[PDB]
């Protein structure tokens, strides 16, 4: 509905409503990631190499040594990681062992 | 010393003592000596109202 | 009274140790610290750690890095300094003071009220 | 960390006021008040002549004065004889149970 | 240095950032939050009061 004749001195960078969306979209966020967590056992050693064909030039397979669901037992797996996705750990050239970005 | 920082898991950091520089000696508590025994004078005044 | 006596004047060999003793009499040495300073010949002073006769804590000064030791006995009321890796810099006298109080409530360990001294032993290296 | 600053040597006349004085920074001097003064006779063991910052010890005549101000400290001497003639050191608390020893001076009677 | 009446040194190891490898810490407790887990005569198999 437009109004009459109303003039009213309007503010686009000192608003409280754009700061409440901010905060209800970034606690939304924190809370759909509540109950499903699944990738702190993964902070393992990847043993990394150059991927299939040698014509690859973002991904290294990383196999690791994994968890299986029951606790005495583990298996081998391997994946395809990005290359902005793994950081290698080492105190020398050790071009074997690579770590996921987010365990440091 | 200090709040030693030592680090478990993925962010988890607890603090611990770390070493003692100087001697070592030990942690009291001071209290004055006429002044608590006349406080206990005062309270022995009063409670023996209620004990003949 | 009170007095403090020490070894006698040792010569020595670079890389060797040197022994330097320091009895205490007069007085009761176990509620007492001991302090140690050096005195090169023709420069100033330089400080050492002190020795607590009672539980034989320790404390030493930087630029040394525990290549000094520092032991007591009850026995015969002497305390001694075990220096080790000499050097031709190390070619000064040792004495040793009766510094603070020890009270079992407050640290006096940083206390420089030094008293009583020894007489010295002159320690020279070839 | 090094040694307090200190004058080389100083020098006075019989009965002139004479001060001494030796500066540290603020986690020695400006810090604890445990300032202390030695002298020495050359050849023979240190004597200590002031306590804490201002005290006299017992068997001492009362002509040493010691004082602080900020980060220095000063020991201020009036009426000199030829006995006083020696080595006049300082220390202090340097904090962490450590302590400091001065470079020292040397008194010249005239 | 010399002996300190309360405290034990109780060096620890403990888990890093990643799972397989471990590193050796160590920090100083006070005597009243160490009980010795022990069914023989061990002097240095030591344990936080916590973890019962
Ligand atoms: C909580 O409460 C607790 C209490 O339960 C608190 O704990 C107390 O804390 C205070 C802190 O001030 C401690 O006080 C210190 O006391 C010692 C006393 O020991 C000596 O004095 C005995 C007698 O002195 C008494 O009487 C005289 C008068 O006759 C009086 O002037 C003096 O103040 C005192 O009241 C001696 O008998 C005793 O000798 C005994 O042991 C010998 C062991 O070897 C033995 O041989 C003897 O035969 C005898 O059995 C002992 O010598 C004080 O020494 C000390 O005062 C020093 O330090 C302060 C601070 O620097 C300084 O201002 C003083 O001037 C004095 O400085 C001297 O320090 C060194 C001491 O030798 C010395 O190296 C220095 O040169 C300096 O000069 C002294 O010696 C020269 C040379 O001899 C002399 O000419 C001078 O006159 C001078 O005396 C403290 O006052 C309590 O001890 C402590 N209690 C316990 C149980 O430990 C606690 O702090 C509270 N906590 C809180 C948070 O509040
Ligand atoms: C009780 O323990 C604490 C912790 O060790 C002592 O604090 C430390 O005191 C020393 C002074 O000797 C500080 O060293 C100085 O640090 C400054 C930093 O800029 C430096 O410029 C000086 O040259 C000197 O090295 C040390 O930093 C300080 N520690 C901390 C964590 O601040 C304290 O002195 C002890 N209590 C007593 C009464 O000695
Ligand atoms: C990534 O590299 C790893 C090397 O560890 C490969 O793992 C094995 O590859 C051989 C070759 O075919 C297979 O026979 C094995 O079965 C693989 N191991 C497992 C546990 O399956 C992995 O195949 C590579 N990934 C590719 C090429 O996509
Ligand atoms: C708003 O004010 C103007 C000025 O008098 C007037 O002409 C106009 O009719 C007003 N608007 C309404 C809806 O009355
Ligand atoms: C995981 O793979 C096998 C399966 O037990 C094992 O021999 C190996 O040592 C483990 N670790 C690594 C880093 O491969
Ligand atoms: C602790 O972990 C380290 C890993 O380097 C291992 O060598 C040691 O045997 C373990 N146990 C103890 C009691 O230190
Ligand atoms: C451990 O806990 C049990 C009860 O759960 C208790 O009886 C026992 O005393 C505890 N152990 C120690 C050493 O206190």
């Amino acid at each position: 509905l437009v109004l009459g004749n109303v003039t009213e001195n309007f503010n686009m960078w000192k608003n409280d409503m754009v700061d409440q969306m901010h905060e209800d979209i970034i606690s939304l966020w924190d809370q759909s990631l509540k109950p499903c967590v699944k990738l702190t056992p993964l902070c393992v050693t990847l043993i990394c190499s150059d991927a299939g064909s040698g014509g690859v030039e973002e991904m290294k397979n990383c196999s690791f040594n994994t968890t299986t669901e029951i606790r005495d037992k583990e298996k081998k797996e391997y994946a395809l990681f990005y290359k902005p996705d793994i950081v290698p750990l080492s105190e020398t050239n050790n071009t074997s062992e690579y770590r996921l970005i987010n365990c440091n | 010393n200090t709040r030693k920082s030592v680090r478990i898991g993925p962010g988890q950091t607890f603090y611990a003592t770390g070493d003692i520089i100087g001697d070592i000696k030990q942690a009291h508590c001071n209290i004055s000596e006429e002044k608590w025994n006349d406080t206990l004078q005062k309270v022995g005044i009063e409670l023996q109202k209620h004990f003949p | 009274q009170v007095q403090l006596v020490q070894s006698g004047a040792e010569v020595k060999k670079p890389g060797a140790s040197v022994k330097v003793s320091c009895k205490a009499s007069g007085y009761t040495f176990t509620g007492y610290y001991m302090h140690w300073v050096r005195q090169a010949p023709g420069q100033g002073l330089e400080w050492m750690g002190w020795i607590n006769p009672n539980s034989g804590g320790t404390n030493y000064a930087q630029k040394f890095q525990g290549r000094v030791t520092m032991t007591r006995d009850t026995s015969i009321s002497t305390a001694y300094m075990e220096l080790s890796r000499l050097r031709s810099d190390d070619t000064a006298v040792y004495y040793c003071a009766r510094g603070g109080w020890i009270s079992l409530y407050y640290d006096s360990s940083g206390y420089p009220n030094f008293d009583y001294w020894g007489q010295g032993t002159l320690v020279t290296v070839s | 960390q090094s040694a307090l600053t200190q004058p080389a040597s100083v020098s006075g006349s019989p009965g002139q006021s004479i001060t001494i004085s030796c500066t540290g920074t603020s986690s020695d001097v400006g810090s604890y008040n445990l300032v202390s003064w030695y002298q020495q006779h050359p050849g023979k063991a240190p004597k200590l002549m002031i306590y804490e910052v201002s005290k006299r010890p017992s068997g001492v005549s009362n002509r040493f004065s010691g004082s602080k101000s900020g980060n220095t400290a000063s020991l201020t001497i009036s009426g000199l004889q030829a006995e006083d003639e020696a080595d006049y050191y300082c220390c202090s608390y340097a904090g962490s149970s450590t302590v400091i020893f001065g470079g020292g001076t040397k008194l010249t009677v005239l």
